[PDB]
């Protein structure tokens, strides 16, 4: 019983964190094979005015780098630009490099953040990509380069490198190809993120976990078709439901079908002073896959 | 205002 | 900016998990040096009341299957240690960290490494509650999952998972085998003490919220600590006993504890009308140490 | 009713 936002174990990723310093700037990098990836603003001269990154790279003194894994310093062989990352060839292979891939995640997908400072892991927590391409993180200056990852079958799928905080405390990274999520700019300028919409299919996975854990007070016999729901959703800060077949396993072992949960969603959009698994408002941070593993282990 | 971290 | 409940990195603990099998029972053990610590219900027989001393007297060492991944450990001896078995094995864990045992107190945070079949599956921060349960996520097979804190490179082990209470509270023992809260490792109708919100943790969270710009909930009234304490034990909250840990926050925010205690009362009567930093307004899972670490890195 | 896990 129970539902907790949890991360996958972080040990295979801890071995890949390095400290990247250049000038007055210090952040984290990811050391896989013989290359270190890090946010390119580590070579930016300032962060009040706009940054010309191609110029910053042209004047780069390779020797002014300082890349270390613990007290083991890495010699820099070359530095090239990869979108909003630097790709830094170093003179040593990371013998502890795991099997790994890159994948760019979509809104509604969960992944793990290994929050790092000074090139060392400090914390690990799960996040979920919001519709405005931000995450509800906890990062302070020096956290950039912290990786986001998933682990499947012993392969580490790297999907995020931390970059910046938006005007509100939303957090933005890029993928490992160097493409900023949501197209935000790694410039210290006025940019405001769009309005976030609750990912409904995640809200449904949460309510099913709530049912599986004995929370039923919010459940109605009242029932609403997917159609009239989507009409209400777009005026009420939620997304549309498309595939309901991912809820077949949940309907099957609770006896509760989506349309009843969808109608519960509209009533709960207010909990009346009550709680659901400790929450006093709807959360879209849990995916059906997370919920399935926590209730059944598969 | 974006903060580069 | 931001506040997230996170775990400390789990790498140094991951290599200390083994699978402990005996009969039709399988759960997790903690392999340090040449011993494996594991819950004693792995040698119990049914699903009746268990005489663990008899269970141990009719035990054959060759009936244990203890494995780290696909490497099997030979069992040399078994001794009973409270609610734990201390199993001496013929191999030293070469990956044993520097470690200690410490028994945690209500209100204290630590890390759960949720394990199944002798392998870490997830990691999340938890907080010992006033009734000596944690609000976790565990299913059958999770017992033996360790709770730990990492302090200056030394792993402090404080928890091995044991059982779920009939309501879905989670209970473990410390590594000396003393059950938290005095619950029995017996499949019986025990019921937990009343769960109250840990007020001192609520205060740390409200200060965090102030630092992060959340002020809508801030009362202008004040109430003395002892007067609030009399109200708290009639309203599902622990008493406030330590206040010096808040002087740093009071100084940075300008808001003293007495205003926060008054705010806490006023939040109790419109409980659920608005969230605080995204969380339910009375969240008690954050300690002052966690808040300091995430706002200032120190 | 306690469940040993």
């Amino acid at each position: 019983a129970g539902l907790r936002k949890m991360a996958q174990p972080s040990g295979v990723v801890e071995k890949c964190i390095v400290r990247v310093c250049y000038g007055n700037m210090a952040l984290n990098g990811l050391w896989l094979g013989d290359t270190v990836m890090c946010p390119r603003h580590v070579i930016a001269s300032s962060t009040t005015s706009t940054i010309d990154y191609d110029y910053a790279l042209s004047v780069l003194r390779l020797h002014n780098f300082s890349i270390s894994s613990g007290n083991v310093f890495l010699g820099v062989v070359g530095v090239t630009m990869r979108g909003a990352l630097l790709q830094i060839k170093v003179n040593q292979n990371n013998v502890h490099t795991p099997k790994y891939t890159y994948r760019t995640v979509r809104p509604g997908e969960s992944f793990n953040i290994l929050a790092c400072y000074d090139g060392a892991a400090a914390g690990v927590y799960g996040v979920n990509m919001r519709s405005n391409y931000t995450i509800r993180g906890s990062f302070i200056n020096g956290a950039a380069g912290s990786p986001g990852y998933n682990i499947n079958n012993g392969t580490v799928e790297f999907c995020y490198l931390h970059q910046l905080e938006l005007g509100s405390g939303c957090h933005v990274g890029s993928d490992l190809d160097g493409v900023m999520y949501g197209g935000y700019e790694d410039q210290p300028t006025l940019q405001v993120e769009g309005a976030s919409s609750l990912f409904t299919e995640n809200v449904l996975a949460f309510l099913y976990a709530a049912l599986i854990n004995g929370s039923t007070w919010w459940l109605s016999s009242s029932r609403i078709a997917v159609d009239r729901f989507n009409e209400w959703a777009v005026h009420n800060g939620m997304t549309t439901v498309v595939n309901t077949d991912c809820f077949s396993i949940f309907a099957a072992k609770t006896g509760v079908d989506v349309q009843r949960l969808l109608a519960s969603i509209q009533s709960l959009h207010n909990f009346g002073g009550k709680q659901i698994l400790g929450y006093t408002s709807l959360t879209d941070e849990f995916t059906t896959g997370e919920v399935i593993r926590q209730m059944y282990g598969v | 205002t974006v903060r580069l971290q």
